[PDB]
């Protein structure tokens, strides 16, 4: 057992998209820089089965390659579909099958015991690539059922550092096996002064810089030093004189929790879409959906409707936003004033038949078709409100048959001249223009209340993790932190300051009755003072007076800083640290904490 | 259990007055508008007439001035005397309680086939006995937004604020919290535009400073209008 350095060795391509001069900062599996990785010295059996946490970054500097194959598998007990790579002399074959590997990882087919029910096999003919000892590096992982293997075999210099070469590298995607079997253990195959360089691709946030040619120029690990943390906050790779803060980069999220829904049985959402003759125009039904789970996928491909004009909320991403109650209406109007169904519109049916408030976070839907109705007999079944002496209030039933009066004198209920009835029949003929087509419109009203959610999206539900820095998106409130099972009963509802600039502290579990306190993983206003990478590569930290003891330090009324020394002398203010005190960069060449020249 | 009866039919000669009889189920199902709809075999039904609860009737302009219907006795009388009979209108006839709630609240007949300004002031007294019901009221001056949702939030000093009541403006279903399940209920009286909170047996922890805040169900998650505040000292 031994440790060594793995600087700038382990960076690969996250996806297969060939971009050009972009900024990629996706939190994927990478090997951090300056990580204490194991260095196996081989001339015998010294390397045991290596743990496959999230990926293996193998490397070897040697000539006349005798270490070429790698042994994969979950338990290596002929239980699951293992992986084998046979590239002895000229026939390279990647077989995804159950091989019982014995205690002899070297060659020549005596490595495995026998065969079993095998699976797909890659027939890749390209070979897996007395002057010096060339370097060959490979990256193995498996995510989303894709066993991706990366390789950047390149001629190395003739033993300049003798441990690991300098410069940045990016292993191009070699192959991608479509098998989705899980792998937990890792080993190697000897094809018989080499060296085994392996590491663990622990999940962290990495930043890369692509070019127009395809190569990656720079890359930052965002987890090595406070300067590295600050570099991944401005979305850049060069820094200058200044002081900047970070946001939860020293501790990276491990897993992801959602737990959005709690119900599996759907609701009768199609009864209002496909049924018999609906309501009239003067009267409109209102079905109140209850505890259920929403599945808008069946409303898209089946029964192709018209445009999904959704006002207030986004027209897409409707399978994630969860509400408390969702009401379903019913209506059928003429195909000449349907545009008045939008919020804030005016007209005939939007003034005396059905009004909409100025704030309506719902959506309209229509499946206008004169085939289910409008027979050739004379259509006078549907009625509508004719006129009203007063204005209609939004979301108000109008079940009333009072004698409408529009003359200079009241009619006293006679139905004569200027005393017409306020309900006039409609006429829907199948042979007419587009302006006389029955639009069976429905205004699905989506509102949010203070009650627990009853019908959420169709996504799945993950497991709850306690005492861990993770992300959680329960009811649209995405939060990165640690959840604690506390006893803070009487869930807060802080809205005094209207939530202008304020975050949350605790939430309620949407699955069962529970309280989860949200705590930041690592914060406190950690501001790093970077003088610039052009001068040196040494920075200091400062805290805005939180604890002065994080669970060459000087005490001031601004917090505590580490990485400098206080100077009793005073000079010109160059870099303001805090509370008037400033710093500079003078000769050894470093930063000081001289007093402000007041 | 609506079990309205329909009688009248059989062989008829073209030209006359078809006397039907749609009787209710000896109940008050006549508070709303009933309808008489004709259905032909192998096709969707065709509406004929509609009787409104306010002593009014309405027939289709197609079959106009050829059918009359009236009650005139405050009983189950829906004769629907069709004048100038013929052989074309010979089809299925059945009265429905309300032809405006298709497949949701309608009840078809059996079938008779024939041949041929932000002041939300509150109220309340003083201290409350240690265990006993109470009642609080909330008035809304110059307030007509009947689609907003109401809530009785408690914002007493010390601990945080809570949510108890929820009156769906678009709906009306009573939504309570977890700790007030078997506790005081709410009712939104739209006549006088006020709020009623009928309290019940309270414990020592029920001491708070409940308010009367209303907000819009569509939009943000915060409140819009406040009140004045009331104190309930349960000791």
């Amino acid at each position: 057992p031994a440790y060594t350095n793995s600087f700038t060795r382990g960076v690969y391509y996250p996806d297969k998209v060939f971009r050009s001069s972009v900024l990629h900062s996706t939190q994927d599996l990478f090997l951090p820089f300056f990580s204490n990785v194991t260095w196996f010295h081989v001339i015998r059996f010294d390397n045991p089965v290596l743990p496959f946490n999230d990926g293996v970054y193998f490397a070897s500097i040697e000539k006349s390659n005798i270490i070429r194959g790698w042994i994969f598998g979950t338990t290596l007990d002929s239980k699951t579909q293992s992986l084998l790579i046979v590239n002895n002399a000229t026939n390279v074959v990647i077989k995804v099958c159950e091989f019982q590997f014995c205690n002899d990882p070297f060659l020549e087919f005596r490595v495995y015991s026998s065969a079993n029910n095998c699976t797909f096999e890659y027939v890749s003919q390209p070979f897996l690539m007395g002057n010096f000892k060339n370097l060959r590096e490979f990256v193995f992982k498996n995510i989303d059922g894709y066993f991706k293997i990366y390789s950047k075999h390149t001629p190395i210099i003739v033993r300049e550092p003798e441990d690991l070469p300098q410069g940045f590298s990016a292993l191009e995607p070699l192959v991608d096996l479509p098998i989705g079997i899980n792998i937990t253990r890792f080993q190697t195959l000897l094809a018989l002064a080499a060296a085994y360089y392996v590491g663990y691709l622990q999940p962290r946030t990495f930043l890369l810089k692509y070019n127009e040619n395809g190569t990656i120029t720079d890359a930052v690990d965002c987890a090595l030093d406070p300067l590295s943390e600050t570099k991944c906050t401005l979305k850049s790779f060069t820094v200058e004189k200044g002081i900047y803060q970070t946001s939860n980069f020293r501790v990276q999220p491990t897993e992801s929790i959602v737990r959005f829904p709690n119900i599996t049985n759907l609701c009768p959402f199609d009864e209002v879409f496909n049924a018999t003759r609906f309501a009239s125009v003067y009267a409109w039904n209102r079905k109140r959906i209850s505890n259920c789970v929403a599945d808008y996928s069946v409303l898209y491909n089946l029964a192709p409707f018209f445009t999904f004009k959704c006002y207030g909320v986004s027209p897409t991403k409707l399978n994630d936003l969860c509400f408390t109650n969702v009401y379903a209406d019913s209506f059928v109007i003429r195909g000449d004033e349907v545009r008045q169904i939008a919020p804030g519109q005016t007209g005939n049916i939007a003034d005396y038949n059905y009004k909409l408030p100025d704030d309506f976070t719902g959506c309209v839907i229509a499946w206008n078709s004169n085939k289910l109705d409008s027979k050739v007999s004379g259509n006078y079944n549907y009625l509508y409100r004719l006129f009203r002496k007063s204005n209609l209030k939004p979301f108000e039933r109008d079940i009333s048959t009072e004698i409408y009066q529009a003359g200079n004198k009241p009619c006293n209920g006679v139905a004569g001249f200027n005393c017409y009835f306020p309900l006039r029949s409609y006429s829907f003929r199948p042979t007419y223009g587009v302006g006389h087509q029955p639009y069976r419109v429905v205004v699905l009203s989506f509102e949010l209340l203070h009650a627990p959610a009853t019908v959420c999206g169709p996504k799945k539900s993950t497991n709850l993790v306690k005492n861990k820095c993770v992300n959680f998106n329960f009811n649209g409130l995405k939060g990165t932190g640690v959840l604690t099972e506390s006893n803070k009963k009487f869930l807060p509802f802080q809205q005094f300051g209207r939530d202008i600039a304020d975050t949350t502290d605790a939430v309620r579990d949407p699955q069962t009755l529970e309280i989860l306190d949200i705590t930041p993983c690592s914060f406190g206003g950690v501001s790093v003072i970077t003088p610039g990478t052009n001068t040196s590569n040494q920075v200091a930290v400062l805290y805005q007076g939180v604890n002065c003891t994080e669970v060459n330090v000087f005490q001031t009324r601004a917090g505590c800083l580490i990485g400098a020394e206080y100077v009793n002398n005073s000079y010109e203010c160059d870099i303001p640290i805090g509370a008037g005190i400033c710093a500079s960069y003078q000769t050894s060449q470093s930063i000081i904490a001289y007093t402000m020249s007041l | 259990e609506v079990q309205l009866v329909e009688s009248g039919g059989g062989l008829v000669q073209p030209g006359g007055s078809l006397r039907l009889s749609c009787a209710a189920s000896d109940s008050s199902f006549y508070d709303y508008e009933m309808s008489w709809v004709r259905q032909v075999p192998g096709k969707t039904p065709e509406w004929i007439g509609s009787m409104y609860p306010s002593g009014r009737t309405y027939i289709n302009p197609s079959l106009k001035s050829l059918v009359t219907i009236s009650r005139d006795n405050s009983e189950n009388m829906l004769y629907l005397q069709m004048n100038s009979l013929r052989a074309e209108d010979t089809a299925m006839y059945y009265c429905v309680s309300n032809w405006a709630s298709g497949s949701t609240g309608d009840y078809w007949g059996q079938g008779t086939l024939v041949t041929v300004e932000v002041q939300l002031v509150e109220s309340g007294g003083g201290l409350v006995q240690p265990g006993g019901s109470l009642r609080l009221s909330c008035a809304a001056s110059d307030f007509y937004f009947d689609y907003y949702e109401m809530s009785w939030v408690r914002q007493a000093p010390g601990q945080g604020l809570e949510w108890v009541s929820t009156i769906s403006g678009l709906g009306g279903a009573t939504y309570y919290a977890d700790s007030v399940k078997g506790r005081f209920t709410i009712s939104r009286d739209n006549s006088k535009n006020t709020l009623y909170l009928q309290m019940n047996s309270l414990r020592a922890e029920d001491t708070a400073l409940y308010y009367c805040a209303t907000r819009s169900p569509f939009g943000d998650y915060a409140f819009s209008y406040w009140g004045q505040g009331t104190l309930v000292t349960v000791s």
